[PDB]
RNA sequence: AGGUCUGUGAUGCCCUCAGACGCCCUGGGCCGCACGCGCGCUACACUGGCGGGGCCAGCCGGCGCCCGCGAGGACGCGCGGAGCCCCCGCCGUGGCCGGGACCGCGGGCUGGAACGCCCCCGCGCACCAGGAAUGUCUUGUAGGCGCCCGCCCCCACCGCG
RNA sequence: ACGGAGGGGUACCACCAGACGUGGAGUCUGCGGCUCAAUCUGACCCAACGCGCGCACCUCACCAGGCCCGGACGCGCGGAGGACCGACAGCCGGGCGCGCUUUCGCGAUCGCGCGGGCGGUGGUGCAUGGCCGCUCCCAGCCCGUGGCGCGAGCCGUCUGC
C-alpha cells in the first residue's frame, strides 16, 4: 500500500509502450518478471504483485483501462482517455503516440 | 534482534543448508521470480492448481496438464482429445 | 499502540549553527 | 535401440501449443463478440506466430489504421513470453453465416438481451438458416422465462440427426448462457447440413436408369 | 555442403500427416531424400468420471490423443544449408503440423 | 420437484462485510469405539507348505561399480521384462513347518516437522468350508496367477487397464 | 395407469442344467449410532454405503488462539509549522515492535464522515443454466393432404405371417 513513485512510473511507461498488461491473478508474495525499475535499489529490480494489483485496480475503477478475464490471467487495455492521461504524468506531449499505433513490423 | 546470538554448540545443530524441497509449482514465468513480510506466507508448499478454474482438488498432473477433471471435459475437444472406442 | 511525540526545534543542539549532530542507548538513526 | 526420453521433447512441445490455442479461443469468445468471432487456428512457425481468425466482418476488429489489432498483438506477447512483432494475426471472413451455429447464437443472445420476445427471435434465426441453405435447425430456451417455476420450450423445422459418427461432422451444435434479472437463461442451437464440403452421408443410394 | 540432416513431423490427424508426406517426398526426389520411418504411435489416455459428482451408476469417459510421427533424415549431403529451404517452401504448409529440422 | 449453489470471472434472492464467515500463521480433528452391515483381502491345507534349480507375457518399459544380511546408501553412465508352471528333495494328518492378527527391542526413507512406510529377531488370536437369507456367469468366458498407470513429499487389500 | 383378467412374445441385472461365490472367523475401507472442543459435510431400494481420484502441514470447510486491510471510485473536512507508517534494547507473551517504558527514523503512496464497492468451501438443487443418473441392457415418436366425429380424439401408426 506504500507504493513508491518509481513503480508508478515504470507501470505507466510499460503501459504506454505496449498499451497493454497481461497480468496474473496472484495474491501471494512474488515478483513480476516483466516490468522492472532501477531506483534506490540501484539496479533494475522487479516489483511485487500486491502493489501492481492495487494500482491496476485503481486504474480500472477510474475507467483508464478495461479488463477481460479469461482463465487465470487479467488482460487490461487502455482507452483514448487513458492515453490522454498517461501522457500527462510521463511529461509527454500530444504528438507522441504509443508504439502499436505504428506498425509492429 | 540483529545482534543476538547463541552458544556455538547451539549453532552447529542448525538445519541442513540445502534450502528446502518445498517450492511452489509455477507453470510459467508470469507467476514470480523467487513486519508482516516475515511470516505472511513463509509456509512454503506445493499449490498446484487448475490453470483454468484455480482449484487444488482433482488435478491431472499426468503429461504436465494441471487441469481439473470437471474443467476438462468441456475443453477436451478444443485441446484434441476425442471420445472414441 | 504507542503514540508519537510532538516535533520541535531539536536542531537547536547548536547555539548558532555549530553543526554538532548531523538518546539513551547509542543507536543509529534506524538500525543501530 | 532408441531412447524414449528425447522424442518426448517433441511430443511435449506439441501438447503445449494445443493448450495455448484454447486459452486464446476463450479470450476471443469473451472479447470479439462484436466482430462475430467464430473460431481460431494457429500455425506455429519456427520464426514467429501466424494466427488465422474467423470473423463475420473483420473490418470491425481490424480497426482503423489496424490500431486495435496491433494493440492486441503486443498484449499476447506479454503472456506467452514471445517477442512482439512475431505474433502476426491474419483475419479471415465467413460467407455462409447461416451454415454456422455460433454466429446465429450470438445474434440470438443479442436480440434476447434487448427484451425481444423469444419466439420471434428464434424463428428469425431459423428462417435465416433455411434461407442460407439448410436441411434443418433446432433451437431451445430453458430457464425462468415467466414464472418462478422453470420449464423449457423448443422450436424447430426440418429433420435433425442425433446418432452415429455423422453427428461429428454434419451436425454443428453451440450453446450460451444469459445472465438476466430473474436468473440464468440457457439457450442452445444445432444446424444440420448434409452437403457440406461435398461429403455424402451413408445410408444414401442414388441410381441411374 | 554436407551436414547429415533430420526432419521431424508431428501431428494428431492421420490425413494431413499422410498428405504433407506425399508432397515433401515428391519434391525431394532430386535431392536424394527417401521415404519415412513410421514410428510407434503415442497413445495418450485419460479416464474420467462422466459426472461432476458421485451419483447413480459409475460411468466413465475414455478420452485419448493419438500422435503420429514421420521422420525423414535422408537429406544429409544431398542438401546444403540453403537448399533445405527450397524443400520446406514448395510443400503445402498446413496450419497444424510442426516440422523440426536438426543435423 | 432424482444429484450437484462445496468446480469455475455460471448464476437470481437472503446473510457475512474492520474484535470479519474476508486472507495469512501455530497446534489439534476429520483415523476418536460396548455396538448393527455394504463392497473387498487373507485362510481353513497333501489337487498342499518349505529349500534349490530351469524357464516363457502384454498395456509397455533405464542401467553399471562399490558398501550393507536386508531395507537402503556413495559414486558414474545411457541402457532394459514375472508369477503360476516344470524338475530334484524335506515334511507326513498333529490348530504341526497350515494362518500370520496382536505385541516388544533395533536399523533406515520421506519430509521444515512422523502420528506415515520399509527391513531383522522374537511372540504366535480366531479359523476344521461357515444358519436363516442371497449375488454373478455361456470361449479364450468363469475361476486361479501376477504386471503397469490415477491420485501421491512416503503409502494400494482401491479403481481404470 | 392398473388388474391375484385373457392371447401372443422377450432377457443369466429372469429361471431350467451347472459352476464360482457371499452371509461363518481376522483384517482394509465406507456407512449409522456413542464420544469429544471439534470428531466439518453431501447422498438412504433397484436408481446412497473404495462414492464426491491417496486428510501429518496446505488440501479444509470444523475446534483453541493470534497479524493484515489487500476499505476500488466521487462530495465535505484536515493535512507537510508534518496525513500515514517502521525499528535497537528490556518485559509480557508459544513466537512477532502483537502489547507495555523511553526515541529515533520515513514522508501525502492520504485519513475522517457520507454514498458505493470487492470478496465469502455461507443458505436455498423445492428459484435456475450446464452436466450426469433413471424411466431405458427398451422400440418407439411425429408431419402435410384427405376422411370419421358437436367435441376431447380416431385412421394413417396392422386382432395375419
Amino acid at each position: 500500500v506504500h507504493i513508491p513513485k518509481a513503480v508508478y512510473k515504470a507501470v505507466y511507461a510499460h503501459l504506454y509502450e505496449n498499451a497493454s498488461l497481461a497480468l496474473k491473478e496472484y495474491w501471494r508474495v512474488g515478483n513480476v518478471p516483466g516490468i522492472t525499475y532501477v531506483d534506490e535499489n540501484g539496479k533494475l529490480c522487479n516489483p511485487t504483485y500486491l502493489h501492481v494489483n492495487c494500482i491496476m485496480q485503481s486504474l480500472e475503477s477510474r475507467g483508464v483501462v478495461k479488463d477481460t478475464f479469461a482463465w487465470r490471467h487479467h488482460y487490461y487495455l487502455l482507452t483514448e482517455k487513458g492515453e490522454q492521461f498517461i501522457r500527462k504524468e510521463l511529461d509527454l506531449t500530444d504528438d507522441v503516440l504509443p508504439t502499436p499505433y505504428s506498425k509492429p513490423s | 534482534r540483529n545482534l543476538g546470538s547463541c552458544g556455538a554448540e547451539d549453532l552447529d545443530s542448525r538445519v541442513h543448508p540445502s534450502t528446502i524441497f518445498w517450492p511452489t509449482e509455477a507453470d510459467n514465468i508470469n507467476l514470480a521470480s523467487g513486519m508482516r513480510e516475515t511470516e505472511f506466507c513463509t509456509h512454503i508448499a506445493h499449490k498446484r492448481e487448475c490453470r483454468i478454474c484455480g482449484n487444488y482438488n482433482s488435478v491431472y498432473r499426468k503429461y504436465g496438464l494441471f487441469i481439473c477433471r470437471r474443467c476438462f471435459k468441456e475443453n477436451a475437444g478444443k485441446i484434441g482429445f476425442v471420445k472414441l472406442h | 499502540e504507542p503514540k508519537k511525540v510532538r516535533l520541535a526545534c531539536l536542531k537547536y543542539y547548536t547555539i548558532k549553527g555549530d553543526t554538532a549532530e548531523p538518546a539513551r542507548h547509542a543507536d543509529r538513526c534506524h538500525c543501530g | 535401440i532408441v531412447r524414449r526420453d528425447e522424442e518426448n521433447v517433441y511430443y511435449s512441445k506439441y501438447l503445449n501449443d494445443c493448450i495455448m490455442e484454447a486459452e486464446l479461443h476463450e479470450f476471443f469468445s469473451r472479447e470479439l463478440v462484436d466482430a462475430g468471432y467464430a473460431s481460431c487456428s494457429l500455425c506455429r512457425t519456427i520464426d514467429s506466430i501466424c494466427v488465422i481468425i474467423q470473423c463475420a466482418e473483420p473490418e470491425v476488429v481490424m480497426g482503423d489504421n489496424h490500431y486495435r489489432l496491433h494493440k492486441i498483438e503486443y498484449l499476447l506477447a506479454g503472456r506467452f513470453m514471445c517477442d512482439p512483432k512475431n505474433f502476426n494475426i491474419w483475419v479471415d471472413k465467413i460467407i455462409k453465416r447461416g451454415l454456422s451455429a455460433e454466429i446465429m447464437v450470438d445474434n440470438l443472445r443479442a436480440k434476447l438481451e434487448e427484451a425481444m420476445p423469444i419466439r420471434r427471435a428464434a424463428y428469425s434465426i431459423i428462417r435465416t438458416a433455411m434461407r442460407a441453405g439448410a436441411a434443418g435447425c433446432e433451437v431451445i430456451v430453458a430457464g425462468k422465462l415467466r414464472a418462478q417455476r422453470a420449464r423449457a420450450n423448443k422450436f424447430k423445422e426440418g429433420c435433425l440427426i442425433s446418432t452415429g459418427h455423422p453427428k461429428r461432422i454434419f451436425l454443428a451444435e453451440a450453446t450460451r448462457h444469459i445472465k438476466m434479472r430473474q436468473g440464468v437463461i440457457g439457450v442452445k442451437v444445432r444446424i444440420y447440413n448434409p452437403n457440406i464440403r461435398g461429403a455424402v452421408m451413408p445410408d444414401k443410394i442414388e441410381i441411374g436408369a | 555442403m554436407h551436414q547429415k540432416y533430420t526432419i521431424i513431423v508431428v501431428g494428431k490427424d492421420l490425413k494431413l500427416v499422410e498428405r504433407y508426406v506425399k508432397s515433401i517426398v515428391k519434391e525431394g526426389r532430386a535431392f536424394g531424400i527417401s521415404g519415412p520411418c513410421r514410428a510407434p504411435v503415442r497413445r495418450l489416455t485419460i479416464t474420467t468420471r462422466k459426472s461432476p459428482c458421485g451419483e447413480g451408476t459409475n460411468t466413465w469417459h475414455r478420452f485419448e490423443l493419438r500422435m503420429y510421427k514421420r521422420t525423414f533424415w535422408v537429406t544429409c549431403g544431398g542438401n546444403d544449408i540453403s537448399t533445405i529451404l527450397s524443400k520446406t517452401v514448395v510443400i503445402p504448409g498446413i496450419q497444424v503440423t510442426v516440422e523440426v529440422e536438426e543435423p
